[PDB]
């Protein structure tokens, strides 16, 4: 009814702005690079 | 004042620039040439890649 009416309803016009498309976003933030990053496990590993 | 341009983005357009009626073209031989028994062989030489 909203269609037929010419209402069209607008999903992600809020917080529209995400600021990836992977130019300014480098890397994997969390899964590969903090992987890499917690493998720091083995550094304290080595420290124990 | 140092500039960093955007990373290199892929081509993902896959060239398709053909009318909207063809996006292939097929040729086969006629009909009534059809084998039903033996041994057949033909060449395909490629002029592109």
């Amino acid at each position: 009814f909203l269609q037929i009416n010419g209402y069209a309803v607008s999903r992600g016009f809020k917080d529209l702005e995400l600021d990836t498309p992977s130019i300014e976003k480098r890397f994997a933030y969390s899964f590969l690079q903090q992987l890499i990053r917690y493998v720091d496990e083995a550094h304290q590993y080595i420290l124990e | 004042y140092n500039l960093e341009a955007p990373d290199q983005d892929h081509a993902a357009r896959a060239e398709v620039c053909s009318g909207t009626g063809e996006r292939f073209r097929i040729f086969r031989a006629e009909k009534t040439y059809a084998v039903k028994a033996g041994r057949w062989y033909f060449e395909f030489e490629t002029v592109t890649a």
